[PDB]
């Protein structure tokens, strides 16, 4: 009965544009970081923008732990190739 | 750019795998300008860092 | 800057003491699966309990990707290992 909750990322709109190759807050390029995650129920990641600041979320069904370490490598890994800073 | 260990503009050896906070770049309170400067000396052993 | 602002867990008090080795919400013990955690700024894992329900979260300032990924591969292990059903 070990559920997760809330797995949240926080960043701004042109980091995100950056990491998901150019394109916008509302989907998800393929070609992007944030694609390939397993989808359990649609999709896997879901991204929003509100005043300058883009949540990226795991969705409600697809919180399992292989996405959640797929989710923070893959951010790791993008912010260190395009030197951003993944502040804890 | 600024030294080691700085984080200005165009910094480039700020740590990247490490949680960092600047090095100080001046004294505060009644300090002159000679006085006021800072220089950051390591006492280290050979494990304190990897690379 | 790429930040995490909810890294959260829910379970029952009784998979919570079979994985705090016995040992209820409000302490983390050492030889147990919810320690070994990098320290930032503290404790890296705090744990509640509520009407049954235990929450285990990282800390404000401990929340980086190897924390995440860590609790999540401890919590798989610990689930698959003592039969915990990880549902989510």
């Amino acid at each position: 009965a070990i559920t997760c909750t809330a797995c949240t990322f926080t960043m701004t709109d042109a980091e995100f544009a950056i990491l998901n190759e150019g394109v916008a807050a509302p989907t998800i390029d393929p070609r992007g970081s944030f694609a390939g995650l397993q989808s359990l129920s649609g999709a896997p990641i879901t991204a929003s923008a509100s005043a300058g600041t883009t949540t990226v979320v795991v969705a409600a069904s697809n919180r399992n732990d292989a996405n959640i370490r797929t989710l923070a490598q893959r951010l790791r890994r993008a912010a260190q190739a395009n030197r951003i800073t993944f502040t804890a | 750019i600024p030294t080691p260990g700085v984080s200005g503009a165009g910094a480039l050896h700020l740590p990247t795998q490490d949680v960092f906070t600047s090095l100080p770049t001046a004294f505060t309170g009644a300090n002159t300008g000679l006085a006021a400067q800072v220089i950051t000396t390591l006492m280290c052993h050979s494990d304190w860092a990897v690379m």
